[PDB]
C-alpha cells in the first residue's frame, strides 16, 4: 500500500488502503529506526525532546488509535510494502499529486546541496506515472548513473604482481632471477591492468541490485535492468557503511559523484531518509538571501551566547556595522501576528546583536498569505523594527518570478 | 530468403571492410557468418583461407596480435621467442598469399613462397626455422613499403576471420593496433596506408585489403555500452533480427529437408504433421507464438533481448517443444528479467492468474513483510498446449 | 588542405613540440596527422623519418622507452637483457641523425655513424654487437654533455612520432620519464637542458629537439579521457570539430577527386550529380543533415559524442546512403540513446510522428506499468528521402 | 628572485629533503634545476647530481637495489644484485665525503679506489666487481668506527633531484629509505641508523651530503603524498602560480635573460606591439591570470589553478590566441566536462549568451528543456574585447 | 567428439545461475536438483539405509529408527 | 572560524561561487604579526 | 594442455607439453569410438596402440612419448 | 612435492623430486599402516626399510636416494 | 628463508638457499645463547664454528656453506 502525508496532516484508518494492522506494524519499526539514526541530521529550533518523544513511537509519525498524524519531518520511507512519503504542507493543493513532488525535490535541490538537473525532473512531468518519492530518487540515481556509464565505464587501474603465462607490463626482476628452472615457464610480472570491478563498481552493482528488487515503476525497471546488464561481470557485494567510506573522489572518478551521493542517500530493513522541515526552509532561504542581498554579505549560523547559546538562523552585516537579524521560521503565522514563542526569540536575537530583525515565512495557496509588500512592522517598546517578510513560492514551477518580488521587498527593507 | 542476408553482408564487406552481426542469441549470427564464408571461399574447415576464433573475458592482446610466450625448442629447455597471435598469423598470411598473384619486377616469389609455408605450418615453429621465419618476415615489410598503392588494392584471395562473440572480450584492448588499421582506408594499398610499428616484436605491421573480420556479437550479454568510437565506426553493424517467419509448417519443413536425406524428409513430414495437429491444426502456430512473445520482450525490456529462432527450429513433436520451452526459453526468460515474476507473467499474459495452468504459480505462504515468491511449474500433455494457446 | 588544419598544426607543433588532435570519431584526426607528416618528411611509409605507433591498454612502459625484455640467445635461452622501446629508438635516432652536421663531435663522427647504423638496423641486435651499441650509447650522452646549447637548437632533420589513440594507454605510466621532458624548453638545446637518468639501463636520456609527437586521442569515451593536468600542459590540444562543410556538392567533388586523380573523374561527377538530383537538387543537403544531427546531439548528449564527417564522406548513391544510414549511424544512434526512445525520435525530428514514413514505428501494444517502446522500419526508395527531408 | 632560491637552501639544511609542491604550470622543476646548477656549478647530470623522475613502473628493485643479470663476457650470465639509482648516489656521496677527513677514516687508498669504481661509466667487469663488493664491505666496517663529529660535516653537497615524487608509488619505491630521510637519522646525526637491506644483505645508511629536492604536482589528487609519515620527512615548499611574472616589465626581464642583445631588440618591439593591442596597459596578463586563478580557486580547488608557464612564452597577440584556444581553454573544458553554467562563470560571461562570447548559445533547445553551448573561435580585436571582459 | 558429455555440478548457495559467465548459461543446460524431503519418511529412510548395511545391521537399523520416531 | 581577514593564515577570497561556494588562500605572515596569529590559537 | 617440467635420467629440467584432463578424455573418446567404425579400419592397429597409451599412467620415457605424438 | 637441486657430483648437479611434508606424512602413515598388516606380508622386511627413510630427519643422501625411489 | 642463485667465479648457477634477515638473527641468538653455557652442548668449538659462519660479511663459499648446513 502507498500512503502519503503532508506536514501536520492526518489520515483515517477506515478510508486507508490495505489492512489496519499492517500500517501500524510498519510505523513502529520506522519510528524506532528514526530513534537510532536521529543524531545524524541537524536541526534548527526543532524542540525535538530527544529523550522522551522520539522513543515513544512519535519520532516521524504519530500513530494513534483512530488516525495517523505526521510530525514536521519531511521526506519519505519504505517499510514492509507500506511506502510512506511526507511532503511539506506549503506545497499542498486546494497528476493531482504530481506538482508537490517536483516542488519538494527542487526545494531539496537548492537547500540540501544536491546537484541534480532540471531536465531530469522535467522528463517525468506529464507521463502519468504514480507519484512516489522512492520511485523518483531511484530514477534520479539510475538516470544519472546510466548517463555517466554510457560515456565511460570507470575502469580504474590497480597493479597486481601476477604470474602470467604471457608477458604484460613491467617484468619483476627480483622475482624472476630467483625463479628455479623447473618453474621458468611462467613470467612473473607486475602489470598495471585496468579492472572493471573496482570498489565504485561493486557499490553500483549492489546499489542497483537493491534498487531493482524494491522498485515499482515501469520506467525504473527498464533503466535498472540495463544498468544491471552493463555490470554483469562484477562480483556482487553486501552493502555496508564501510564500503561507502572506503572510496575517495579523485579526478578520474569525479563524474561519478552525482550517482554515488544519491546511492549513499538511499542505501547503507528501512530505506530512504528524513530531514527536518524547519532546517530545510532555513537552508532554502539562505540560498535566496545571499543571491538577493548584494549590498550586505550574509552568514548563516552566526552565534552570540547569552548569559546556553541562542543563535539566529541567519544574520546579514555589511562589514560589521549593520545588525539585521533574519530568523527563518516554518510557522504559519496565523492572524497576521507572530506567536508567543516566535516574538520572544525575535526580541533576544535583536538585543544581543539598535538592530532590526526580519522573519521570513512561507506563502502559497495552502499557507497563510499576507499582502505583497512587507506586511507587518512591529516595535517592541525599545525602538525595535520587526518586519514580517513573506516569500512567495513559484518553486512548484521552474521559473523564479517571486525572487524578483522578494528582492523588491528586501530593497525597501534594506 | 537467406541469399539477401548473404548479399547484405557481401555489400557491406566490400564497402566498410568488416561487419558485426549483432543480434539476440539463438538467431543464426554464428551460422550466417560461417555459411557465408564457406559459400564464398569453398573451404569447409578453418586454417588456410579463414580462421574461426571466439572471444572470452580473459582473452588478451598477446594471444591476438603478438606477445612474449615461453616455447619449447626441440624437446629441451624453454626459450622466450615472441609468438604471433591468431590475427597476425592470418594478416601476414593474407598478405603473402595475395602477393603470389601480383606480377611485379621486385617480388621475391621464391622468398614469399617460403614465408607462406612457414605461416601455414600447423606445427609450432622450431628455432632452426623460426629465425628463417623472422628474417623472411623482415623481407616482407621491406618489400611492402616499396610497392606502390596501385599494386596493393587488387589482391585476389579474400581472407576471412569469424570473430565469434566480439563483445564478450574487451574490444578496445584486443584490437590494440586494429582500431587505427581496420578501416578500409587504413589498410594496405588504400589512400591512407599505415604500417604500424608493434611494441613486442618491434617489426612493422599493417592489415592487407584481403582480410575481412566478420563479427558475431551477442547482445543479451555485455550490452550496447560499447567503445562507441573506435570499435563502432570501423564495424558496419548488421542487425540479424530473430525471424519467426522460419517457424511455420512449410518453413520448418523446408529447413529440415534440404539438410536431410531421402528417408529423413518423409519422417520429418510425418513428425511435423503430428506436432501441428496436436496444437490445434494451426500451421502458423510457432510463428504466432514467437512473434507474440517477442513483442512483449521489446516493450518491457530492450528490443535486443528477444528470444531467437534457433531454439524452435529443431522440434518434431510436442515433447521436444516441451524440452525447448523449459530449458532454452524459460531459463533464458528468467535470466533477462532478473528473477522477476510480476513482469515475467505479463510476457505470457498470465498476470492475473495463479495456481492453474500457469508457468509461474504463486506459493501459498507469503513472507514476513508481505512479499510473495513464485515458482516455476512443469506441465505436460494438453495442459501445456492449453498453457501455450493463451500466450497468443 | 593547407588552409586551416595543416597550417595550425605546423605552427603549433613547431612552437609547443607536441600536438594532440582531440575530437569526436569520424573527423580527420588520424588523417590530418598522417597527411601532415608525409607532406613534410616526403616519406609515405614509416621507418627512417617517422614512426606510426598506436597506444592500447596492453601497452607497457617497458616496451615504450626502456624495460627488461627476455631475449633468445643460442646457448643460453633465457637471457634477460634491457631493450630500448620505440621512443628510445626514435629519440636516439633523431639525435644521431641530427648530429651529423655538428662541429664538436670531430673525434667520433665515425662513432655517430656507427651508432646510427645500429639504430636503423631492423635485424635483432646480436650480443656481440649489443655491447658495441651500449658503448656507443654511453659515448653519445658524454658528447652532448660537452655540446653547447647554442649548437643543439637547430638540428636539420625533423623526426615525428605519430602516436594514435594516445588516451587509450596509461599515459602517466607510458610517459614515465617523458612527463618532464616533453616541453620545448626542456628538450636538448632548450633553455633548461634536462638529461634524466633512466631506471633499468642506468644510462642518461634526453629527448632531442628534432622529435615531435602528434597524438590523436579520442574524446567520445570518457573513462579513457586525458584529465592529467600536469600532462595537458606538455601537449597543445587542437579541437578538430566534425565539419559538415565537407559534405556539400562542390566539396564532395573536390575531396574525392583530389585523392583519386585517375580518369574516373567523369564517373564520380555524373554519379554525384545523380545523387543530389535525387535529393531534390539540394547542393547543401548532406551539409544540413550532419549539421542538424550534430546540433541535436550536442544539446542532449555531450558535445564530444557528435557524428563525424567520415560516415557520409564515402557516399555515392541513394543506395549507398541507405547502406551508410541503416548500418553505420542508425545503430550508432541506438547506441547513444539505448532504449531512450523519446530522445532518439527527437534527434531525427520525428517527435510527434509515430506512423508512416518514419524510421521508428510505434508498437500498438503498451506495457503493464504504462511503458511503451518503438520498433525500427527499414525504409527504401523515395520514402527514405521523405524520412530524411524531415530532419533538415 | 633569490627568495625561492634561498628558501630551498634553508630547508635543505633543516629538514634535509625539500618538496616543491604546487599547481602545474609554475616554476617547480625550473627552480629545482636552477638551484642545483647554481650550487654545484655542473650544468649536466653526472657525479655531483643526478636527475631522475618517478612513475608507476619505477619500482624498488631499480631505485635502491635489486637483482640484475650482468656478465660483461657474452657468457656465464651472473645473477648478481646491483645497486639502484639511489644507492649508487648515497655510496658515492659517502666516499666523496671521506676524502677531506684528516685521520678519522683511515682508508685513503681504499676509499679513492671505491670512488673510481663508483663513478666509472663503463659497466663493471667481474674481476673488478669483486673488488667493488669487497671495498663496500670495508666501507660499512669503516663507517661505525668513526666519531659523529667527523661524520656530520662532510663537505661536497650531493643532490638527487627527483621529479613527480607523487606519481610513483612513493611508499614502495622508498624501501629502507622510509626511516632514513630525517636530518638526524643519517650518518653523523644524533641517532644514526646503519639499516640492513633485504636483497644483498649489506648494511646501508644515507650520508649527510645527499639532499633530495623532489618536485610534484598536486592537481591530480588521485596520486598526492597523503602518507602522513612521508610528510614528516620532507619540507613542503608552496610554489603557487605567481602572475607577477606576466607584467610588461617582468616579462621583459625574464624573456630577455639569455639573448646577448641580438634578438632582444626584436623581442622588445614585439612586446611593445603586444601590449599596444591589449589597451596600452602594462598589467594585462597579470590580472588575467589573477582573475582566472581566483575564479578557479572558489570553484574547483586551490590546486587546479592555471600556472604561468602557459602565458610566459607569448610574443604577439597571435601567440596569445594560440595559447588561449589550444592550451588553457581545452584545459578549462576538461575541468568542467559538460558542466556549462560553471565554465561560463570562470570567464564571467554568465549573462552573456551570444555575440563576443567564447561559448555561444545554440539556437536549439531540448525535449526535456535542456540546452548546451558551442565553442566560438574568435579572431582579431574582437578576441581581446572578449578577453578584457574577464578582468 | 560427440561422445564426451559434460555433466556439471553446481553448488548455487553462493553463486546463482544468473551470476555465471555468459558462455555457460547457453552452452550448457540446467537441471535443478531440488531438495526432496520425501527421502526422510519412516519407510524411505529404512530403504535408503538398507542398501549400505548387512542383514544383521538392518534389524539394529530397524530398532534404532523405531526408537527415533517414537521419541518424536 | 569567525576571523576572515587580518592576522589570519587563511584570508577569504572576496567573491563566492555561482552556487554558494567560497574558498580561501594561505596567507604568508612574518614577524610579530605571525605570533599574533599564532597566540590566538591558544 | 600446458607446460610441465620433466627430468631426463637425473639431468637438467626438460620442459615437455603434457595434456590436461579435458584433452585426455576427448582424445580418449575419439580413439575408443574409432574401433567400431568400418571406415577407420585402415589404421585399426595404430589407433588401438593410442588407446592403450592414453589410458595408462605416467609415460616414463620420451621413446613412447614421441610415439604418442606421432600417433 | 617439487624440484630441488642436490649435492651430487661437481659438474653433475641434478634436479630430483624432493617430497614435501604432506606427501611425507601420508606415506609415513601408509608405511606404518602396512607394517602391522597381516595380508601385506609379501615384502614386510622392505616396508620397515621404507619407514626408516621416512623418519630420517635430514636431507636424503644421493647414493641411497634411488633406494628411496625404488622402495 | 628463500631461494637464491649464486655463481661465484666460474661455476654453474647452483641454486643455494639463502637465509633471510630473521634466520640470521634467530640462529645467531641461539648459537650465542648456547656458547655461554655447558650442560649438554658438546662441541663448543663446533658451536663456535657455526657462529663464525653466521657473522660472515662475505657470502659463503660452497666448500664452507655445506659445512654450515651440516652444523
Ligand atoms: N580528404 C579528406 N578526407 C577526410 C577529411 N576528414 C576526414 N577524412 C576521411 O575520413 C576517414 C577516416 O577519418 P579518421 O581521421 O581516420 O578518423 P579517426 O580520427 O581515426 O577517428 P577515431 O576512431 O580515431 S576517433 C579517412 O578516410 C579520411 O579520408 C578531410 O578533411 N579531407
Ligand atoms: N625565468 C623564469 N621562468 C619560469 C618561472 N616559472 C616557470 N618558468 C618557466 O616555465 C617553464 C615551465 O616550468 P616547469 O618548471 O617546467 O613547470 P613544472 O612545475 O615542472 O610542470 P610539472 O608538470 O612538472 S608540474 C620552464 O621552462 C621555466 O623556464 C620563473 O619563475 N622564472
Ligand atoms: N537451415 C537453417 N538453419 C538455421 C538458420 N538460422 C539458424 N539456424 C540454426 O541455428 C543454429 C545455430 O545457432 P547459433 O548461430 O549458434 O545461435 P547464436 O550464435 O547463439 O546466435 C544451427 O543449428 C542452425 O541449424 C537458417 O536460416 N537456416
Ligand atoms: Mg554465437
Ligand atoms: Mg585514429
Ligand atoms: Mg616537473
Amino acid at each position: 500500500t502507498t500512503i502519503t502525508l503532508y506536514e501536520h496532516d492526518e489520515k483515517r484508518y477506515r478510508d486507508i488502503a490495505g489492512d489496519k494492522k499492517a500500517i501500524q506494524d510498519a510505523l513502529i519499526k520506522l519510528n524506532k529506526q528514526f530513534k537510532k539514526d536521529f543524531k545524524k541530521l541537524d536541526r534548527s529550533e526543532d524542540n525535538s525532546d530527544t529523550e522522551d518523544t522520539i522513543d515513544e513511537s512519535k519520532g516521524v509519525v504519530e500513530v494513534y488509535a483512530n488516525k495517523i498524524k505526521a510530525r514536521h519531518y519531511v521526506g519519505f520511507a519504505a517499510v514492509d510494502n507500506v511506502f510512506l512519503q511526507i511532503l511539506p504542507k506549503v506545497f499542498k493543493p486546494k497528476e493531482d499529486t504530481w506538482e508537490p513532488i517536483l516542488a519538494f525535490i527542487r526545494m531539496l535541490d537548492m537547500a540540501y546541496g544536491l546537484k541534480i538537473k532540471d531536465h531530469d525532473l522535467a522528463y517525468l512531468q506529464g507521463r502519468n506515472l504514480r507519484p512516489n518519492l522512492y520511485e523518483v530518487f531511484i530514477y534520479l540515481f539510475a538516470k544519472s548513473l546510466w548517463s555517466e556509464v554510457q560515456r565511460g565505464y570507470h575502469r580504474e587501474y590497480v597493479e597486481v604482481h601476477r604470474e602470467e603465462k604471457f608477458l604484460r607490463g613491467k617484468l619483476l626482476m627480483s622475482r624472476q632471477i630467483r625463479k628455479l628452472p623447473h618453474q621458468l615457464n611462467t613470467f612473473s610480472v607486475e602489470v598495471h591492468e585496468l579492472i572493471e570491478d573496482n570498489l565504485l563498481n561493486r557499490i553500483f552493482y549492489a546499489s542497483v541490485r537493491e534498487a531493482l528488487r524494491r522498485t515499482t515503476w515501469g520506467l525504473n525497471r527498464k533503466l535498472l535492468g540495463e544498468l544491471m546488464l552493463a555490470f554483469d561481470g562484477i562480483t556482487p557485494i553486501h552493502l555496508r557503511t564501510e564500503h561507502f567510506e572506503r572510496v575517495h573522489f579523485t579526478r578520474l572518478n569525479e563524474r561519478f559523484r552525482r550517482p554515488f551521493e544519491l546511492a549513499k542517500l538511499l542505501f547503507m530493513e528501512v530505506s530512504g531518509f528524513f530531514v527536518d522541515m524547519n532546517k530545510l526552509f532555513e537552508r532554502f532561504i539562505e540560498r535566496v538571501l545571499v543571491r538577493n542581498l548584494p549590498p550586505e554579505y550574509k552568514l548563516f549560523y552566526q552565534e552570540s551566547y547569552p548569559f546556553s547559546s541562542q543563535k539566529p538562523d541567519y544574520v546579514v552585516r555589511k562589514g560589521n556595522t549593520p545588525v539585521v537579524v533574519l530568523d527563518a521560521k516554518y510557522r504559519e503565522l496565523k492572524e497576521r501576528i507572530p506567536s508567543s514563542d516566535m516574538l520572544r526569540q525575535l526580541y533576544v536575537y535583536s538585543r544581543i546583536w539598535p538592530a532590526v530583525i526580519v522573519i521570513p515565512s512561507s506563502s502559497t495557496y495552502n499557507q497563510g498569505l499576507p499582502d505583497k509588500p512587507l506586511e507587518f512592522e512591529f516595535f517592541d517598546e525599545r525602538k525595535l523594527f520587526i518586519v514580517a517578510y513573506n516569500m512567495d513560492y513559484v518553486k512548484t514551477g521552474a521559473i523564479f518570478k517571486a525572487d524578483k518580488n522578494f528582492r523588491r521587498s528586501l530593497n525597501n527593507i534594506i | 530468403n537467406i541469399k539477401e542476408d548473404y548479399f547484405r553482408v557481401d555489400m557491406l564487406l566490400n564497402k566498410k571492410g568488416q561487419v558485426i552481426l549483432y543480434g539476440p542469441p539463438g538467431t543464426g549470427k554464428t551460422w550466417i557468418a560461417r555459411k557465408y564464408v564457406v559459400e564464398e571461399t569453398n573451404e569447409k574447415t578453418p586454417g588456410n583461407k579463414w580462421e574461426f576464433i571466439t572471444f572470452h573475458q580473459s582473452y588478451s592482446y598477446e594471444e591476438f596480435i603478438e606477445g612474449f610466450r615461453p616455447r619449447t625448442d626441440n624437446e629441451e629447455k624453454i626459450r622466450y621467442v615472441v609468438e604471433d597471435g591468431i590475427f597476425k598469423k592470418i594478416a601476414l598470411r593474407a598478405l603473402v598469399k595475395g602477393l603470389f598473384e601480383l606480377e611485379d619486377a621486385t617480388i621475391g616469389k621464391d622468398k614469399i613462397h617460403r614465408l607462406y609455408i612457414l605461416l601455414t605450418k600447423k606445427e609450432p615453429l622450431s628455432p632452426t626455422e623460426y629465425e628463417e621465419y623472422l628474417r623472411l618476415k623482415r623481407y616482407l615489410w621491406e618489400l611492402v613499403g616499396g610497392l606502390p598503392k596501385d599494386k596493393l588494392k587488387n589482391l585476389t584471395p579474400k581472407f576471412y576471420l569469424i570473430i565469434d562473440e566480439i563483445n564478450r572480450g574487451n574490444i578496445s584492448k584486443i584490437f590494440g593496433e586494429l582500431i587505427t588499421l581496420l578501416e578500409k582506408d587504413k589498410r594496405l594499398g588504400g589512400e591512407n596506408q599505415l604500417i604500424v610499428r608493434l611494441p613486442y616484436s618491434g617489426e612493422p605491421f599493417a592489415v592487407p585489403p584481403n582480410l575481412y573480420i566478420i563479427g558475431t556479437m551477442n547482445t543479451a550479454d555485455r550490452s550496447i555500452a560499447l567503445l562507441d568510437v573506435a570499435l563502432r565506426r570501423r564495424f558496419a553493424f548488421i542487425e540479424v533480427e530473430p525471424r519467426p517467419e522460419f517457424l511455420e509448417k512449410e518453413n520448418l519443413k523446408k529447413i529440415r529437408e534440404k539438410k536431410l536425406k531421402t528417408e529423413d524428409r518423409k519422417r520429418l513430414n510425418e513428425k511435423l504433421n503430428e506436432l501441428f495437429s496436436k496444437l490445434g491444426n494451426d500451421n502458423y502456430f510457432l510463428k504466432t507464438l514467437l512473434e507474440k512473445i517477442n513483442v512483449r520482450i521489446t516493450v518491457v525490456k530492450d528490443r535486443d533481448h528477444r528470444i531467437g529462432h534457433s531454439y524452435f527450429l529443431n522440434v518434431e513433436t510436442v515433447e521436444d517443444l516441451h524440452h525447448v520451452w523449459y530449458y532454452e526459453v524459460l531459463p533464458l526468460l528468467m535470466e533477462y528479467f532478473y528473477n522477476d515474476w510480476e513482469t515475467i507473467k505479463w510476457v505470457l499474459n498470465e498476470k492475473g492468474k495463479e495456481h492453474g495452468n500457469v508457468f509461474f504459480e504463486k506459493l501459498r505462504l507469503t513472507g514476513p513483510n508481505g512479499e510473495e515468491a513464485y515458482q516455476l511449474k512443469v506441465l505436460e500433455g494438453d495442459a501445456f498446449i492449453g498453457a501455450l494457446k493463451r500466450i497468443i
